[PDB]
Formats: C-alpha cells, sequence, structure tokens
C-alpha cells in the first residue's frame, strides 16, 4: 500500500487550477517520478470528476512508448495523486517558447512519434484523445515524445462512431467541434496539424484573443503558410488542416494509416518509430536526475507540498486509486 | 511566444 510519505517532495515542476506536479523521489528504491497531485474539492467544485477518472482509466489502461506510463494512483482524505515516469525534457511548450521553429527534420520525428501514439489509441484502445497540444507533449530523458493528461479523451469510439462534448483547448479547436454538431476521431489529426504548424512555422494557425474572433477564423479562412515551408510540409499541413473532416488526411477508414503513408514521412520506417530505433535529433541536457532546467523557473525555485474511508461530497472516496503496475 | 493555453470541457 502507497502513502504519500513514501516518497521525498523535491522540485515544484508546475502549478495550476486543479493543482500541481512535483519532482519526487520514492524512498524505498531511489526511483525518480513526477507526481501530480490535485484537490479533490477543486475537483468536485468545477465538475471534473469524471475528467479525473478517464485520465486514471487511460493511464492504467495504456501501454506504449509515447504515453506517459503511470507507476502508481492513491487518494487521500484530500488529494489525488498519479505517480507518472519523469519526463526530464519538459514541453515542447518550453522548448519552442525558446528556439521559435524546429527543423523540418525534428517536426517529422516528433509527428511521426505522435501519430504512432495516436494511431495506438484510436487503433488498439478505440479511444479519441481531444486535446492535442504542446503543453501536453513532454520530451523524455532520451527525446523521445511523452503525451500526458487524458482527461479529455473519449473511451469506446470504434472506428466512425461519434462524440459531442464540446472541449479541448481554444486555439487548437477543430471546426466540426466548433460546429457542435457531431465529430468523429479525425479531430485528432486537426490537432495534429496545428501543433505540427507550430513546430514548423513558429505560430499557431489561427489566432486571437478574442475568441470569438479566434473561432471565426478556425470556421472560415483558408490555412496559410509562411513561404519558407518545403513543398512535402505544405502538402502534409494543408491535409491535416482541411476544415472538413471527410477531406482531413486520416479522416477516412484508413486512420493514421493515411497520414503514415503521405509523403513528408516517405522514408519512416513505422516499425522502427515504434521500436524507438530512431535517434532523437535533440537529447535533453541534463546534469543530473534532479535537473529541472527544462521547466520554468517561475515552479522549479519555489516550495513544494503543502481519514482512509471519508466518503463526503466535497472529497468523494475515489474508486481505482489503489493502482500499483505490474512489473 | 504565444501565451500557456487552458484545456476546457462544457
Ligand atoms: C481534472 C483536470 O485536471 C487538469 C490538471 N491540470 C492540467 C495539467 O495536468 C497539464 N499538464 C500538461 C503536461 C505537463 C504537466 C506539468 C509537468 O511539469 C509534468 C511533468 C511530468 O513528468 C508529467 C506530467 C506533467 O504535467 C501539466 S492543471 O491546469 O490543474 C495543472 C497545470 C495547468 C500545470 C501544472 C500542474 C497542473 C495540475
Amino acid at each position: 500500500r502507497v502513502t504519500m510519505n513514501e516518497f521525498e517532495y523535491l522540485k515544484l515542476l508546475g502549478k495550476g487550477t486543479f493543482g500541481k506536479v512535483i519532482l519526487v523521489k520514492e524512498k524505498a528504491t531511489g526511483r525518480y517520478y513526477a507526481m501530480k497531485i490535485l484537490k479533490k474539492e477543486v475537483i468536485v467544485a468545477k465538475d471534473e470528476v469524471a475528467h479525473t477518472l478517464t485520465e486514471n482509466r487511460v493511464l492504467q489502461n495504456s501501454r506504449h512508448p509515447f504515453l506517459t506510463a503511470l507507476k502508481y494512483s492513491f487518494q487521500t482524505h484530500d488529494r489525488l495523486c498519479f505517480v507518472m515516469e519523469y519526463a526530464n525534457g519538459g514541453e515542447l511548450f518550453f522548448h519552442l517558447s525558446r528556439e521559435r521553429v524546429f527543423s523540418e527534420d525534428r517536426a517529422r520525428f516528433y509527428g511521426a512519434e505522435i501519430v504512432s501514439a495516436l494511431d495506438y489509441l484510436h487503433s488498439e484502445k478505440n479511444v479519441v484523445y481531444r486535446d492535442l497540444k504542446l503543453e501536453n507533449l513532454m520530451l523524455d530523458k532520451d527525446g523521445h515524445i511523452k503525451i500526458t493528461d487524458f482527461g479529455l479523451c473519449k473511451e469506446g469510439i470504434k472506428d466512425g462512431a461519434t462524440m459531442k462534448t464540446f472541449c479541448g483547448t481554444p486555439e487548437y479547436l477543430a471546426p466540426e467541434v466548433l460546429e457542435d454538431n457531431d465529430y468523429g476521431r479525425a479531430v485528432d489529426w486537426w490537432g495534429l496539424g496545428v501543433v505540427m504548424y507550430e513546430m514548423m512555422c513558429g505560430r499557431l494557425p489561427f489566432y486571437n484573443q478574442d475568441h470569438e474572433k479566434l473561432f471565426e477564423l478556425i470556421l472560415m479562412e483558408e490555412i496559410r503558410f509562411p513561404r519558407t515551408l518545403g513543398p512535402e510540409a505544405k502538402s502534409l499541413l494543408s491535409g491535416l488542416l482541411k476544415k472538413d473532416p471527410k477531406q482531413r488526411l486520416g479522416g477516412g477508414s484508413e486512420d493514421a494509416k493515411e497520414i503514415m503513408q503521405h509523403r513528408f514521412f516517405a522514408g519512416i520506417v513505422w516499425q522502427h518509430v515504434y521500436e524507438k530505433k530512431l535517434s532523437p535529433p535533440f537529447k535533453p541536457q541534463v546534469t543530473s536526475e534532479t535537473d529541472t532546467r527544462y521547466f520554468d523557473e517561475e515552479f522549479t525555485a519555489q516550495m513544494i507540498t503543502i481519514m482512509e474511508c471519508v466518503d463526503s461530497e466535497r472529497r468523494p472516496h475515489f474508486p481505482q486509486f489503489d493502482y500499483s503496475a505490474s512489473s | 511566444g504565444r501565451p500557456r493555453t487552458t484545456s476546457f470541457a462544457e
């Protein structure tokens, strides 16, 4: 059985509305993790109960090279804890905020790993991810992609079945999600088009701080590219950012397989992608187990952490928070 | 660059 006392709390990696992620050491083993700690009372107040449970469920039910692995999830009277593998390289958002643009080769590597994982989710797990963005893409010690945050996932979506929840991130929303008239798994390829456009072009494909103006652009404005972008990347992003999901690269029965076969990925051996046989073009340059240079100072320089059967409305006992991954 | 974005559901 796992409690909070089993960990030493080292560095704050990030902080938000619902809680925090702390770099931790498991006392018994000496292993390092990222522990996401959420307040139950804030979860309930903001109606995030069902999404928390989905995060938990998808984490426990997934095993893939480019999906964040969960070691433990447990709970206290007022907290929910997910002990995840520590992705040393931080968010792709961290990197892109600084380098501004990635090379096409580097974006191809990241795109190939994102597709491999979304392919796995759609095909093996009948899951749609729905929140693809730079914040949810992390790099591991070797420079490989880790997708995080599965709370907006949709389970039990086979082939062409549809979803109706209006959700995601405003900047990244697919036109059919904004149309609010049912959507399929191809919303993930829109998201893929957005993040790859950001990597190769240095900006969002559509932006405006006023959401009403933002949503207008995503719905109405044809996709444009910086004129330095090469022809095979222009071809990929145009296909992914087709506003009609039936026209979208990946929008048909073949799904990811359509994207995998596009000329932009021409010499990608998709099995080698799965097997991590492709060498990452950037290896995180950390100097110790606790080096957090790829996390904002705003967090890392701060301070960290601030009844076993209580089941109340403000602090519910959550099911399936008794998890420890089998070896 | 762009500010951090926030996930939502309604
Ligand atoms: C039920 C809804 O739960 C939603 C919970 N929120 C969403 C977060 O999980 C977003 N999430 C995106 C990927 C990176 C990060 C922060 C981090 O350093 C980190 C390091 C890791 O090895 C693994 C996951 C991580 O999560 C935060 S959040 O906004 O509260 C928040 C924010 C924005 C920032 C830091 C922590 C938290 C907890």
